[PDB]
């Protein structure tokens, strides 16, 4: 009885969160990726004359 | 002053016996090299040794069949000063070096079953033994090529022939001549044949005096005689297929009743073929017979 | 009193909520971007030592050490540029699965069946590595172990449960339960507020370490989660399990974003992991090669063959210059 | 070159680690790993004894022999999740109790269930088995009140110990699929003197023999 | 040397026939 | 505690021979190299000998080599030279130092005691012989190198001592930048080339000695002069 009293209590408190839609989300993602792109040496190989392990 | 090799009905005869020993050399002697190369579980310290084996026993194919049996049948050398000094040089160095690293797997099988508490050799030390082998069977080769001149014969006023010979420096009975020989048996036979005898009788009393636990003692015994039967055929091959060429040298350099005969040429072909039999039986008992290469042929010809 | 049938409503209701909440995909929304292309990196170093297979690495935040640890009893910190061994400790168990590399750099941590997390010295006046503390509580072997701070360190076990550690006093300050299965990993946010946990039971969960709540629960997946990873960005995290199909969530929307699966993939995935960006997703699995993911259009990108056995551990770098790759094989391959 | 004063010094470091590490895992090869597996109570404390949280190790030395065994019971996880790190051991050691085919917490076969889970294991398909059957001086007085029956009801046989335990030990034996790589070595463990570590040291000698065979090709 | 010298004879010229014609292997 | 104490320091007639001892007590001494340091009365610092660790690799003074021998003794935790040959120029005090190399490390970190004796290249440049100043007003101390002790590698390979008056040398500053374990956070090194600059801060009476710049690039190691501060 214990054991489900604290599973309810849990997932009442679960129930109750803000949620944003999917569209906002996803779009976050891109942003982030496209402003972050040109600093990824593993996406865009790096000249030899700065890589340190070649 | 003809032989009996002049008749088409010997000529064709050898050319074919000899091609069908070449044949069937090529063919057991790369499949061990390919599955090697191809299974990469395959690279084992032992397996290394019996892949040396199948290298050498293919030069002695390439290299020692067809151009002794050019120089029988043709009988003058027509190949050129270049190929006199080094043809016998290459034959020498392919044989003693098939001998070497036979008693290399005998040595090998003795210290991990008669010692089964010590520890395996590194592949270090491996490349040194395999390095080590080519090196010197290519210095003990080399008296072949020092030794060895390049000459017109003219008997007949029109007889002219190349001969690519062997000469020494003594002179009238020469006993170089017969050092040589009886260096080589002693060390390319009685030596190899005297350690790989010992090294198989411990380890046919070894597993013979071993007592299995539980019930199942009975069933050891079973595939214990399967092994007894195998080290038999490597010591008999060995003994019988390189003991008629040894001899035969050895006879002409004593007495020379052996060079004054009409089938002198013919006698020396018939031990040649026997002693090159072991070219496509070395693959055919160390390739074939263990469990390690029979599976992987299986598995790699689907 | 109804109390189980108030569960199941309070299920129910949850749902319907993230269907409402769900109105568009992203394979509609990034349809319109430019592919990656072909992606082909080629092996740098070939680091070799270990006598055993390796369980576990980790890179140092200098993006120039690297811990790791073998079966054989020994954790050896490395110099990737030069290929050096800089340290070598001899560990009291073998039977190590986990270790950690201190973000300050003074401390490793260690851990395994023996069911004690220990914590070793680096910097020491008298020449050598020494044993710094010893962690003592845990009912099942350990896991993860990750470095919160230089005086906290967060551990999950095999006893379906998470603690928080203080190492100065060498006792636990909160305890994480709600797990069903045992807990097989965990990842801490870029901020260092927040973590999350996949066990055995097919779920993940998000965490409060101040709190020591439970914020969200994920049941997207139908096996086993063997691996977890925060985005860089700090607001997604990707799951791989033994179905050989990763996925991935968000915290803000609380559900399930993409799916990165394949028709000749059966095994299952040992390790996850993200580029700087985060437009490339790491996996490493059992057929002993590791698969590079598009994250956004959830298309292969390349394939990194050369390991022998199972690829059992993948980092990458703190800057995305170089990725770690470690197997059982007893080999480590650093790729660029 | 292009090394300087200290990366020189760095390297000599690096070459005495590597030293090292070869020196101690040669050293690590020259020993026998065993591994404990029982169903609870089955008399895993009395072979242990008689050598004398987590995983337990044991060391002992047996004619110029050194054998580590690893008991791993008591830890309260599934085992689906661990059981690799043991994939390269000499031998598997299991306990079974010989009076416990009435006991129920029907044991009997809850024994039987494990030993038939490891004996298929997938990373376990090489690995021979030394198997001791305990409780010997107990069942005799045991069978004499209570008929096998119980435990098997297809057993159509005397009630004599010494048919009992061979009926026992047959089906134990057959649980195996793996009639050929995998042997299993069966013996009623006895207080005699030390025939215990005595047997042990049997088997494992034909297990290393057998194994030394197999990479020569030569079985 | 050749003998360059009946019957005899033709023994020595196959007896240095098959001595310059020679092998080992 | 690490602990260095020597022994063998007498009085030595010329031409004769004498034995130094280096007793270790507190650290692993089997993982460091040692390396033999001596000053002369009125002179500064020149090193003389080291030996790594493994006894692998052994290095000498040009003005010592065929006359003197380095060697240790792992399981007695002892270092000792043999000296042979003396003459007049062999009066100093010699000092024993302790050198870990690797990744991240602060060589020359501790100074043994130090013995006396008494018997009877990259040229470093320091600017000033003496300062004299007041507590509590910054004071910056350069040195010159002949050489430039940047390598390809991207390190500077620079050193500052400091020699307290009747004390043994205490590292301040090691490869030019970093900071050594237990020195105030007051104590700044900077420069590039050939030109390296000591800077301190709100000096105090603890500083007041002799600071010296060593170079650790090539085979032979070489000081400065040494820059006075009253």
């Amino acid at each position: 009885i214990a054991q489900a009293r604290k599973l309810v209590e849990q997932l009442k408190m679960e129930a109750n969160i803000d949620r944003i839609k999917v569209s906002k989300a996803a779009a976050d993602l891109m942003a982030y990726c496209e402003a972050h792109a040109k600093e990824d040496p593993l996406l865009t190989p790096v000249p030899a004359s700065e890589n340190p392990f070649r | 002053l003809i032989d009996s090799t002049k008749l088409i009905e010997v000529q064709v005869v050898l050319i074919l016996a000899y091609c069908s020993i070449i044949l069937l050399g090529v063919i057991g002697n790369s499949l061990v090299i390919h599955v090697v190369i191809k299974f990469k579980s395959m690279r084992t310290v032992t397996n290394f040794f019996i892949a040396n084996l199948a290298v050498a026993d293919l030069l002695v194919n390439t290299l020692c069949l067809p151009f002794t049996l050019t120089y029988t049948l043709m009988g003058e050398w027509k190949m050129g000063p270049v190929l006199c000094h080094l043809v016998p040089y290459a034959q020498g160095l392919a044989v003693q070096v098939s001998t070497i690293t036979l008693t290399v797997i005998a040595l090998d099988r003795y210290r991990c079953i008669v010692y089964h508490l010590e520890s395996k050799i590194s592949k270090r030390i491996s490349f040194l033994i395999i390095g080590l082998a080519w090196g010197i069977s290519a210095l003990l080769a080399s008296p072949l090529a020092i030794f060895r001149e390049y000459s017109l014969i003219e008997i007949i006023p029109d007889f002219e022939i190349v001969a690519c010979t062997e000469k020494w420096p003594g002179e009238e009975k020469s006993i170089y001549g017969t050092v040589y020989s009886l260096s080589s048996l002693l060390i390319l036979y009685v030596l190899p044949l005297g350690i790989i005898s010992f090294s198989y009788t411990r380890i046919w009393s070894k597993l013979k005096n071993h007592v299995s636990p539980g019930a199942a003692n009975d069933h050891y015994h079973q595939r214990r005689q399967k092994t007894t039967k195998m080290l038999v055929c490597v010591v008999v091959v060995f003994a019988v297929c390189w003991l008629p060429l040894h001899a035969f040298q050895l006879a002409v350099d004593i007495d020379s009743q052996v060079l004054d005969l009409k089938e002198y040429k013919l006698i020396f072909t018939v031990f040649h073929i026997i002693a090159m039999c072991s070219t496509f039986a070395n693959p055919l008992l160390y390739g074939w017979m263990n469990s390690n290469y029979r599976k992987a042929f299986l598995s790699a010809f689907r | 009193d109804q109390l189980r049938q108030e569960a199941e409503q309070l299920k129910n209701q949850i749902r319907d909520a993230r269907k409402a909440c769900a109105d568009a995909t992203l394979s509609q929304i990034t349809n319109n971007i430019d592919p990656v292309g072909r992606i082909q990196m080629r092996t740098r170093r070939t680091l070799r030592g270990h006598l055993a297979k390796i369980y576990a690495m980790h890179w140092g935040t200098d993006s120039r050490l690297l811990v790791s640890a073998s079966q054989d009893g020994k954790l050896i910190i490395w110099d990737s540029y030069t290929t050096n061994k800089v340290h070598a400790i001899p560990l009291r168990s073998s039977w190590v699965m986990t270790c950690a590399y201190a973000p300050s750099g003074n401390y490793v941590a260690c851990g395994g069946l023996d069911n004690i997390c220990s914590i070793y010295n680096l910097k020491t006046r008298e020449g050598n590595v020494r044993v710094s503390r010893e962690l003592a509580g845990h009912t099942g072997y350990l896991s993860c172990c990750r470095f919160l701070d230089d005086n906290q360190i967060v551990t999950s076990s095999g006893d379906t449960t998470c603690a928080l550690w203080d190492i100065e006093t060498g006792q636990q300050t909160t305890t994480f339960t709600g797990h069903t299965g045992d807990v097989m990993s965990l990842s801490l946010a870029p901020d260092t507020r927040l973590f999350v946990s996949g066990a055995c039971d097919a779920s993940a969960k998000l965490w409060d370490v101040r709190e020591g709540m439970c914020r969200q629960t994920f049941t997207g997946h139908e096996s086993d989660i063997n691996a977890i990873c925060f985005f860089p960005n700090g607001n997604a995290f990707a799951t791989g399990s033994d179905d050989a199909t990763c996925r991935l969530f968000d915290l803000r929307a609380d559900q399930e974003l993409m799916t990165y699966s394949h028709d000749n993939i059966i095994c299952g995935i040992t390790s996850v992991s993200f580029s700087k960006s985060g437009r490339l997703l790491l996996a490493g699995y059992d057929d002993f090669n590791c698969n590079v993911w598009d994250a956004l259009k959830a298309d292969r990108a390349g394939v990194l063959a050369g390991h022998d056995n199972r690829v059992s551990c993948l980092g990458v770098t703190d800057d995305g210059m170089a990725v770690a790759t470690g197997s059982w094989d007893s080999f480590l391959k650093i790729w660029n | 070159c292009t090394l300087s004063a200290e990366d020189k010094a760095a390297v000599e470091r690096s070459k005495m680690i590597d030293r090292n590490l070869r020196e101690d895992g040669e050293k690590a090869a020259r020993e026998v790993k065993l591994l404990l597996l029982g169903a609870g109570e089955s008399g895993k404390s009395t072979i242990v004894k008689q050598m004398k949280t987590g995983i337990v190790e044991t060391h002992f030395t047996f004619k110029d022999l050194h054998f580590k065994m690893f008991d791993v019971g008591g830890q309260r996880s599934e085992r689906k999740k661990w059981i690799h790190c043991f994939e390269g051991v000499t031998a598997i050691i299991f306990c079974v109790a010989l009076s416990d085919y009435d006991l129920v917490l029907n044991r009997m076969h809850e024994s039987m269930k494990l030993f038939d889970s490891i004996c298929n294991n997938k990373w376990f398909t090489d690995t021979s088995i030394i198997l001791f059957l305990n409780k010997k001086d107990l069942f005799e007085e045991k069978i004499k009140k209570s008929p096998l029956t119980i435990c098997y009801p297809e057993y159509a046989g005397s009630n004599t110990y010494e048919e009992a335990a061979a009926y026992i030990q047959c089906q134990f034996e057959d649980l195996n699929k793996r009639k050929d790589t995998k042997e299993i070595y069966t013996h009623f463990t006895c207080a005699t003197d030390t025939k215990n570590v005595q047997f042990v040291f049997d088997a494992v000698t034909d297990v290393i023999i057998k194994n030394n065979l197999k990479d020569c090709g030569l079985f | 040397i050749k003998p360059e010298a009946l019957n005899r004879y033709y023994a020595s010229l196959r007896h240095y026939l098959n001595l310059v014609t020679r092998q080992r292997y | 505690d690490v602990q260095l104490v020597e022994s063998g320091g007498g009085l030595v007639q010329p031409g004769g021979s004498r034995k130094l001892s280096c007793s270790a007590s507190g650290f692993a001494f089997s993982s460091f190299g040692m390396h033999w340091v001596r000053q002369a009365p009125e002179k500064g610092l020149e090193w003389v000998a080291y030996i790594s660790s493994g006894s692998g690799t052994i290095y000498y003074a040009d003005t010592v080599k065929g006359r003197f021998t380095i060697s240790r003794d792992d399981p007695k935790n002892t270092l000792f030279l043999q000296m042979t040959s003396l003459r007049s120029e062999d009066t100093a005090m010699y000092y024993c130092v302790r050198s870990i190399y690797y990744y991240g490390s602060s060589p020359f970190d501790f100074w043994g005691q130090g013995t006396t004796l008494t018997v009877s290249d990259i040229v470093m440049t320091q600017a000033t012989s003496s300062v004299p100043v007041t507590p509590g007003e910054s004071v910056s101390i350069s040195c010159r190198s002949s050489k430039s002790l940047l390598h390809s590698n991207g390190n500077t390979y620079l050193y500052w001592f400091l020699q307290r008056p009747g004390q043994s040398p205490q590292l301040l500053i090691y490869r030019m930048s970093n900071l050594a374990s237990g020195v105030p956070d007051r104590f700044s090194g900077s420069g590039s080339g050939t030109a390296f600059t000591l800077t301190i801060s709100r000096l105090e009476a603890e500083d007041v000695g002799v600071y010296y710049c060593m170079q650790h690039l090539e085979y032979p190691l070489t000081f400065g002069a040494g820059t006075k501060l009253e």
